[PDB]
């Protein structure tokens, strides 16, 4: 079950979940395996900020194992196209599309715990059936691949070439690390 | 509103209450009378379930809840009215005709109401849920209407001589009127 | 859980979800898998926005990865119905049946995001029983099968041909060769 | 989830669902296989709707890929005893029950959408057992199937020895088809 | 999921169910397989109706397939019990038990639709075990069905003998047939 | 789902499901297997009607098919604990579970209707294990059957051979033979 | 606001109003008529529905909702106006037209209105909503406005014989002229 | 379904649920298999009702057919722990673990009902794989078996010895014979 | 079902549910398994109290039986990161992550029940494919392992060496030797 | 309102209560005395649960939340009422029965009522609950309602002498004018 909180104000009392106060915070969760179901409420919460104030940062606390490629894209798109800087922090565990947000926050806004990890490899995915079939959807894997590495590239700024040849096997990353690879600006010690 | 019923409380027992200008309200010789439909529901209303409670307490039950202790302790005593019965509601019937009667017994105008026409009033002007309120209105729209129309202009200004009857056929009230 | 936002309002605060506030303000989101309960609700939706306010254009977010097609149909007859112009954002990815509902888009309305990824392919269906009835049942196999030909046409304004021969197997449009096939006019950018 | 929807009336503003505002207005919804739940559902928007204001009319949308006769029965016999003459509008698909339910509105408020997609099959059904069960099972259906193409030919209007024989076997019937077919009417887009 | 129609009320505006508006107008709908909760629900909605006004008839919808005899029981001796008239309007499949319901309304006000489907046959009930449990059981079983064939006999007013010769063997009864055996008073006229 | 009733009041109208409703009128519901989770609701219905009316008597419904004897205990410890009477109505069968709270009534208030059922008979509690682990078991449940036959016959006003006798091996009791039996005092009919 | 309804309730009860001064006001020879503009919107409400074509026609259901019962009860009987038809719309356009004739013999200026182009300002002036109250304007804003750039320089500002026609292609008023 | 109870509160009219209401007259309620939800649920009713009046004492009703050793540790000791004597009544069964709790409440304030039941048995645990861990596992289980039966002895009153001998095979009580074990102060069928 | 309660104020009444009204009293449960969602809650829960008290010490019960350890390190960096003193209690169990967050409380702070059961053990995780990954994942449970030693050590105070040596199996400290190994400061009995 | 607490913390401590004018008056030789029945309804409330339990706590537990600490810290002193007991009713019978005389003295009516008709008539109307007020409706019902009568026209007109005794068997009191 989700807590209910109060929230005092001149006008009066409201109570509002545990999630929602802090959405009201500009602060978003995105918990458990990318989906397109929990992309949709991440794309509405940014939209709703966004109308409120464009001027204020957007914090993402960033927690999942992983999931669907064509759902990070759909928050990923939103989080540039946006005005306000998606901050991101990467709570407990970052993975394939998890990371990818991470890195994709604005610059200077980035950041992770002392003791969080991070990880990334390339798109798992298969198909079966006749060879004409299986032959456009192998395409599709290599043209996301390519188009997935630039991103990484643009946002970590490493050479399209180094993320490639890291990103072909799985690479666990440390907090530390990961100021050194480019993922985030620095650890969130403190403000 | 509870603050109502807390400016009543002092009324009781003191018979005094205070005005924004600090003059004492001295009413003491007034007599208090309320009126309450709070525990009508439940007597009328029967016990769910198969088996029926005794609801001859649940009526007082009621206004111990609603009204507080304090409230009811003040009250000199609670006049429980029961449901009027067949003739008593008959009576009513006349109680208004003879005010229409001697309204226009004055003026010149006889009238003369039959026994079916009082008998088809009670039932139609007397609700259960809502009382005897509508009596007025039907008596209004059924008799004060038609004749009052012709009171101005026509041979009911002069001579009376009006009998009002009941046809069975169709049930509705007839009119008569003779110079 | 769908977090709760509130709407400070002349006449006071009130409390909406995430999709009611953004319904609100005429945005509807196609999310899952595509079928009659969830096509009927986004129907109840468009009837409910025209009646608010027929001049101003509703605004639709296409995120699914496809389904049912006789289900997916009524969506496409209810936004040429009525007045308002049904914008078609693809976020994220825009199956068939997804990209049969982008191209229903007004003209000069449709949009995709940079990295969004269309796919369009033939109806899939199949039926078991007398070899009599799989003749009767194919014929409207074929029939919806090529009638989705014309519509796609009508709106994407590229040759019948080209529509079969591609419609044929399965085909990955990204975002810049999507405005290039004719699928819809130009990127979500900037305005 | 179902969003909500707010109503600006003279009292003030009301929170309600999206199909409870539409059935305010006396449109009903119709998704999915008939069942004996659901049936409950419709009927009783209808009567509803009907206590109400039975002058103005209700609106019924048929969006089902089949059901259950019996179920739908339900549905149709409810449209008989009320005044208020219930629109019916195919949606999306239609079936065996959908399209009887779709022409069983009076004749003129039915209407239909231009990529509408209609099925009409007899009645499909089996019993296993004792032969002598069997028997009357099995002649019981066969009274059930000449009473849907009686009553489906009373509406449309064709003849019965025509619509038993195309409804004999699976028969699709397009939005221009059914129109010829006298199924239902057109749409009014203007 | 269920609608939210609207009421309008002196005091104000109020929120209710489908299902719980039209109890408000003495209409109560019964679906599905009798169940010991379900047929207590229909048992609770009676005992209300009584106490708000015991002289206004009920109406009692019917479209399920059939349940559990012990469960039902508990409904028709709830509606012999309370003292307004409930109606039964069988408004789709009625099995044994659906339709003993259906003959236990009061007399002059129960209904049936044209197209309704009624089928009444003997209590179907298994047990397995010992020799000496199973025949405690099956006269248990042969009591029950003398019952319902005895109590079916006095509300339809047919002869014992018809009724329980033709509840033997699985009889699917129509609309209008219903009326010529006393099942039904009549059907609808509008 | 359960209906909704409205009840008028002085202040404002109140919403009570159709159970609550009944149950503010001193009306319990005893409706399928007995369990420990039911019994709970059950019984706190009691203590709180004693609570509100310790005169005025409780009437519980019984309609179950019987279940596990410890939960049972609950129901009938609670009943004769409080002041008030408990008015046992027998609604369309009551197994030995159902039949023992049923007899448990007051003298005077158990009913019964004419189409109803009542069944009795000994407990079907099985274990397995080790021998000496059924030994201690198998002692255990022989209580049980005792004791309910001692409580069955206080009630009925049988014998204990008598109970025996009749709670050795099923037996199916109509409603005029409960009465023969002792079981309740006469049918429900009129008040 | 509700409390404003009582003071309408107590005066027709007692019909006597008291002030707070003390003056003692009598209605009894005073007539009471009040207006309501309710339910106009819920009639040109627009359906929801997929075809729009849903009318309501059940106006008088919204006039008792949103007055209290108790109010009904006082008052005998409630008028209701029917929407007017097309024909009687042209009868108030030529009101407006005379009073601007009469305001020109002043002036010594005529004006001619022909039958067309009554039909164009009856259409353009009547609105289901407002009715007739856009005529005022509407009249204004077609006839006066052009009149008095013409009247202040043109011909005419003396010799009248004003003309007024329009066009039947594209339905617009043009003003002939004379000096 | 739970019924909903009014309160006639000095403020005004309250509705509460039918265990909220017995909540707040320190009635709390034992049912179901112990877990480590259910038991956190029952030790936040009890600090709870700790700081709304201390000097009272709180009743708890026993139900529940043995469940987890580890979470039910957690109830006793807030039982203790608290300054209010916990009253504990054993509903129709209690098992090892619920009758560990029933004979831990204050003394002078244990009850139960006249056809209750009791059951004590030694803690029930396996663990598979390697010997040193079984190892491991086996004294740990041996442990607890020797901290209930210490803790047993002091709350009844038996001696160690006693309490292990006879807790080797699983016992049943009944309520006069719980007396005498101590587990019970007196019976509860009339005060 | 969780029980309301009503909480009093100047203002008016609060109903509350019974988890709700004991955060408003800084009182976080941690109940079950760990695990990304509900970690969330109780990261949620942290931060909302730091801004309602930056000063005040929050209290942790832990009575969880373990579960992912990657997730258990967000609600360990967030303890540390507040500045408020993340105070830690056992109830019941401590497992693996479970333990980790308990004795990472501020010193002087943490207590444990005298009942309470501790468990330590090293990570369990298991990875089956090529060899090149699962050496690549092999070395990130060692390097977590490493850190949880290290961590560990600081606030228990024992060595790495000594810690790394228990933490090989698993050990199961009861609440006297989880005083005696630094796990946690005193007991509550008395304070 | 509890904000109006606040007013008396001076007056309880200081001494003083400062005027819209300035003027500061004085209550150090005023005596402070405030009623309340709060605690009064948890006291009488019945506890929920096969053991009952003692409520008395919840008088003062409730008093608390009513009255902030700094105002009770102020009070001298917390004086709890307790309930009339059946031997103070048969005192106040007393009270009752001599203000009654008081009443008639001035008429010159003389009251005898003898111990039996006191003892039948306390327990009448012995309410715990009520306290004493009962205890006025029952002499009102019983002794005045039958005077009233006789004192207005009858033998009680003038001298009195009326004597009350009840007699076993009816189990009422029986009334003896002697003028």
């Amino acid at each position: 079950l989700v807590p209910m909180v109060i929230e005092q104000t001149s006008r009066g009392e409201r109570s509002f979940d545990i999630y929602s106060r802090l959405l009201k915070e500009r602060v978003i969760f995105l918990t458990g395996q990318v989906e397109d179901h929990m992309a949709n409420l991440i794309v509405a919460q940014m939209l709703f900020l966004e109308a409120e104030n464009p001027e204020k940062d957007i914090y993402l606390y960033i927690n999942s194992p992983g999931g669907v490629i064509t759902a990070g894209m759909s928050i990923y798109d939103t989080m540039q196209f946006i005005k306000p800087d998606v901050s991101t922090i990467c709570m407990g565990q970052a993975a394939s599309m998890g990371a990818f947000l991470l890195t994709a926050g604005a610059k200077g806004k980035r950041f992770c715990l002392p003791n969080s990890r991070v990880m990334i490899h390339q798109p798992l995915g298969g198909y079966q059936g006749q060879a004409t079939d299986i032959e456009i959807h192998a395409r599709e894997i290599l043209k996301v691949k390519g188009r997935m590495n630039e991103l990484m590239a643009l946002h970590t700024g490493q050479s399209l070439e180094q993320i490639e040849r890291d990103t072909e096997r799985d690479r666990f990353l440390s907090a530390p690390e990961a100021v050194e690879y480019g993922l985030v600006d620095s650890i969130l010690t403190h403000r | 509103h509870p603050d109502v019923f807390n400016i009543l409380l002092q009324v009781m027992d003191n018979g005094t209450l205070t005005d924004n200008n600090g003059r004492k309200a001295d009413f003491r010789n007034v007599v208090l009378v309320m009126t309450t439909n709070a525990g009508v529901r439940e007597t009328e209303r029967k016990s769910i379930g198969l088996i029926h409670q005794d609801n001859s307490t649940d009526a007082m039950e009621e206004i111990k809840k609603i009204f507080t202790p304090e409230f009811r302790n003040r009250l000199d005593n609670i006049i429980w009215f029961d449901h009027l019965s067949t003739d008593v509601i008959h009576q009513v019937v006349d109680k208004f005709i003879v005010e229409l009667q001697v309204q226009l017994d004055q003026k010149g105008v006889s009238l003369e109401v039959s026994q079916e026409a009082r008998n088809w009033l009670a039932e139609k002007g007397y609700d259960r849920a809502m009382g005897a309120r509508p009596m007025a209105r039907v008596i209004q729209d059924n008799l004060k209407k038609p004749l009052a129309n012709e009171l101005l202009f026509g041979s009911l200004v002069d001579g009376g001589q009006v009998t009002v009857a009941l046809d069975k056929e169709k049930n509705e009230l007839t009119y008569g009127f003779q110079s």
